[PDB]
RNA sequence: AAGUCUGGGCUAAGUGGUAAAGGAUGUGGCGCCGCGAAGACAGCCAGGAGGUUGGCUUAGAAGCAGCCAUCCUUUAAAGAG
């Protein structure tokens, strides 16, 4: 009961592995597009960290039990969190949230994000990379 | 490994009466003792069907007491397929008589081709101490087309074990 | 017969019996001959007659050109 | 997993008056008396109406869903208001409106009429879509059935009287 | 996998892959045809890449020599 | 409708349905629905 | 079908059922069996009919094991003779099954084939039947 | 002739008040697994994509005529269907 425990421990410890992960809505593209975001996450920032796409129940569990501020942004909707902490982002947050709001209505928007530890914000992280 | 069971004594009580009540009558003896016993059918069963003759059942008695026992016969009703009476042996430090399981660890060259692998023993008697009881006695399967096979006297046998059937017995 | 890119025309009862009519490239129908013994059980017969020739699909007319 | 259960919205402004086994739901587009089982109970809270069982038995269970959907249609019914559209399919085939009248020409000898009973309207915008509309749902839910059923679709050709989003599954002839 | 025919010593497979061998390559004759076809497929590795081409290797019957 | 004596589904969207006494199976494909009988 | 290679003797008196079954009650061979819930002369036909029925559904794959054998000649007189002038005819030959025998066993096949052609074979017995599974108590016999 | 007697329960067929293999979301009651507030089951809004038409075949069979083979990839996930 069950092996979505061998899931929380998976981004647990890909999130034991940072402080400036922060988490959009990966859903409405298709696989083309899906693939998009994912090399290009991929190659803004260091490994293969773009989303590690995970279910917000288990995520919240996560933020809540190793403290990190319990990312309360908006954990509600499709949430796939962009691991930026587990690259090199930065301003490589203008390389997704530009690459999105591009193609398609909406292609990638956020809501949550921690600044090295403290809280970030929801467009005052679209504008932390403007 | 060890398993546990509670047992309760039984005197006049009718077996059909004890059976009615959901209980299954039964006995346990050595060449030391011999009880007429009771056990929970549904209890029994979840244990037994772990168990079966192979390993060890200890059956907590209403005394305090803990008897070390092996499962020795099993009474069907024919009719019914269900069991009407069970048979205790109470194990003492003396070697005993014993089914002792058969793990075929390997793959069939004979099967994978065209074939099935009738194994004629799950498991095989053997005289052996209570302090000794296996789980496992592994058996190598590699080669065996359809259709050779061996004879237990080709058994690895533990420390403390011996055959208790003629090393002729096809396996 | 639409095995061998044919084209049904019609068919019509007979000796009863039954008959068929198909547009089949003769490209297509040599073993029709004991094929049809073979799905008849040695029942069935043809009568075959040329009609036309026309342009095949480009998939053999770019591999017979060898 | 429950109907019986769920709350039913009530627009303001309809208004849902309750009896011994009977609501009666009024609403701007006319009034419906709604028949409940004596074993129910309908409950009349703020811009909303529940129902309510008396036990888990099987027959309270099965009226408890029924009830509030009865209900709810009869709500949804005389505010919104319900209607059907029929396609008509096929080359020679076309409706028409004469009068209150609805006439279906679908390759018969005589042209078909049907008379619209009363709590429906029929509207026919192009000659090809027909339109039964009204607050009484399962009366509308009939006469959209009934005028289907003067020309149902063939299994061979698209051609015959079709309810929108009917899909057209069709077998080979010959 | 058109290049893989250049490379084992076949024109067409080995009918019933797996039992059957009709041609052979090595770890590195898979990294290499894992190279040509590099830019075409969808991860960007070469431990990832050749074993897209060490089940192709299969897809036929022949054996991958390690 | 088939009528028999054993009435079953025939496929995963078959629906085994009782009406007024009758146990019927209902189907998308309509050489399915069978009454028991 | 089965059939004594030899007999004793030709032809023999009808008997009786009563009782549950003398013997074969428990699973002794294959994984799965099926046991007869009601007593009956089973006969040859009806067993090769039951026989038949399951390798067909195995593809020839497989074992099989036939716990009941015919060896109980079935009598019978030519149709429209009265009665008397003697036994009649031996016809065939049957089983007598009592309820508890497991009449077939099957082995080395998997648990949905086992039981397709368990319950396949059954419909070609004129009785009640059930499919059961090795257990421990089959074990401990 | 004598209880429209008392208490618990079941049945909705007039079963009771004519029969079998067998069939069945009839009903009520048990038992045992599986999943579930780390959010299941039911609906519904996504996605279900790559190497790739997989190879050999056939005139063309490109996940789905048919023999075979059934690996890996980016993946939350996606069958050489
Ligand atoms: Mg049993
Ligand atoms: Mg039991
Ligand atoms: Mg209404
Ligand atoms: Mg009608
Ligand atoms: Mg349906
Ligand atoms: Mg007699
Ligand atoms: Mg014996
Ligand atoms: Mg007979
Ligand atoms: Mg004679
Ligand atoms: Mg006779
Ligand atoms: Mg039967
Ligand atoms: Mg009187
Ligand atoms: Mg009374
Ligand atoms: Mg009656
Ligand atoms: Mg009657
Ligand atoms: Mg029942
Ligand atoms: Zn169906």
């Amino acid at each position: 009961k069950r092996n979505v425990e061998l899931l929380a421990t998976l981004k647990e410890n890909l999130e034991r592995a940072q402080g400036s992960f922060f988490l959009v809505n990966y859903q409405g593209l298709p696989a083309k597009e899906t693939h998009a975001l994912r090399q290009a996450l991929k190659q803004n920032g260091a490994r293969l960290f773009v989303a590690k796409n995970t279910l917000i129940r288990l995520a919240l569990k996560e933020l809540g039990l190793p403290e990190l501020d319990g990312l309360q942004g908006p954990s509600a909707v499709v949430f796939y969190e962009d691991p930026v902490a587990a690259a090199k982002t930065l301003v490589q947050f203008a390389k997704s949230n530009p690459k999105g709001i591009p193609q398609v209505k909406s292609g990638l928007l956020q809501g949550q994000i921690l600044t090295a530890k403290d809280v970030e914000a929801l467009a005052e992280l679209p504008t932390m990379d403007e | 490994m060890e398993y546990r069971l509670k047992a309760y004594y039984r005197e006049g009580e009718k077996p059909s009466a004890l059976r009615r009540a959901g209980k299954l009558p039964g006995v346990m003896y050595n060449r030391h003792l011999n009880r007429k016993v009771y056990v929970d059918l549904v209890e029994f069963d979840k244990v037994f069907r772990q168990a079966s003759i192979h390993h060890v059942i200890v059956l907590e008695l209403p005394d305090g007491q803990s008897l070390p026992t092996l499962v020795r016969q099993v009474n069907l009703d024919k009719r019914r397929r269900r069991p009407e009476h069970v048979d205790f042996f109470v194990l003492s430090d003396e070697p005993v008589e014993m089914y002792v399981p058969l793990r075929f660890v390997g793959t069939p060259a004979g099967v994978r081709a065209g074939g099935v692998l009738q194994e004629i023993h799950r498991d095989i008697l053997v005289k052996v101490s209570p302090r000794n009881i296996p789980e496992f006695i592994e058996v190598d399967v590699s080669g065996l087309e359809i259709g050779d096979s061996l004879h237990a006297s080709d058994l690895k046998l533990p420390p403390g074990v011996e055959l208790a059937v003629s090393p002729e017995e096809t396996i | 017969l639409n095995a061998r890119r044919g084209q049904i025309l019609g068919m019509e009862p007979r000796g009863n019996a039954q008959v068929i009519r198909a547009f089949v490239p003769l490209a297509e129908m040599f073993g029709y001959a004991t094929d049809l013994r073979s799905k008849t059980q040695g029942r069935g017969s043809f009568v075959m007659f040329f009609d036309h020739y026309q342009e095949v699909p480009k998939q053999v007319q770019e591999k017979l050109i060898k | 997993s429950r109907i019986g259960r769920l709350p039913i919205p009530v627009p303001k402004g309809v208004s849902v008056e309750v009896a011994p086994g009977r609501v009666k739901v009024k609403g701007p587009k006319g009034e419906l008396e709604v028949p409940v089982s004596p074993e129910m109970r309908v409950v009349v809270e703020e811009g909303v109406v529940r129902v309510e069982r008396p036990s888990d038995e099987r027959r309270h269970k099965s009226l408890h869903g029924l009830t509030r959907t009865l209900i709810a249609n009869a709500v949804k019914g005389v505010s919104e208001g319900y209607s059907k559209e029929l396609l008509i399919k096929g080359i020679g085939y076309r409706a028409r409106l004469v009068g209150r009248a609805l006439e279906l020409t679908v390759g018969f000898s005589h042209p078909v009429v049907v008379e619209p009973p009363e709590g429906i309207t029929f509207e026919v915008p192009e000659p090809t879509r027909v339109r039964v509309s009204g607050i009484d749902k399962q009366k509308v839910g009939q006469v959209a059935a009934n005028i289907r059923a003067i020309r149902k679709p063939s299994a061979y050709h698209e051609k015959g009287i079709y309810y929108a989003g009917e899909p057209v599954r069709l077998k080979p002839g010959k | 996998s058109y290049l893989i025919r250049k490379a084992a010593g076949l024109e067409k497979g080995a009918h019933k892959p797996g039992r059957e061998k009709v041609g052979r390559i090595t770890w590195e004759q898979v990294l290499e045809i894992a190279k040509q076809k590099m830019p075409d497929l969808n991860t960007t590795d070469l431990e990832a890449a050749a074993r897209m081409i060490a089940g192709s290797a299969r897809s036929m019957g022949v054996e991958v020599v390690g | 409708m088939k009528v028999r004596a054993s009435v079953k589904r025939i496929c995963d969207k078959c629906k085994v349905i009782r009406r007024h006494g009758r146990v019927y199976v209902i189907c998308e494909n309509p050489k399915h629905k069978q009454r028991q009988g | 079908m089965l059939m004594p290679r030899r007999m004793k003797y030709r032809k023999q008196q009808r008997g009786r059922l009563k009782g549950a079954t003398k013997g074969g009650d428990y699973v002794a061979f294959g994984d799965y069996g099926l046991v007869a819930l009601e007593p009956a002369w089973i006969t040859a036909q009806q067993i090769e009919a039951a026989r038949v029925a399951m390798v067909r559904h195995f593809r020839r794959g497989g074992k099989i094991f036939i716990r009941i054998f015919p060896d109980k000649p079935y009598t019978k007189k030519p149709l429209e003779v009265r009665m008397g002038k003697g036994k009649g005819n031996v016809e065939g030959y049957v089983a007598v099954v009592k309820p508890g025998r497991v009449m077939f066993e099957v082995a080395g096949v998997t648990e949905e084939q086992a039981m397709e052609a368990l319950r396949i074979a059954g419909h070609k017995l004129p009785i009640k039947t059930k499919i059961v599974r090795r257990d421990a108590y089959d074990e401990a016999q």
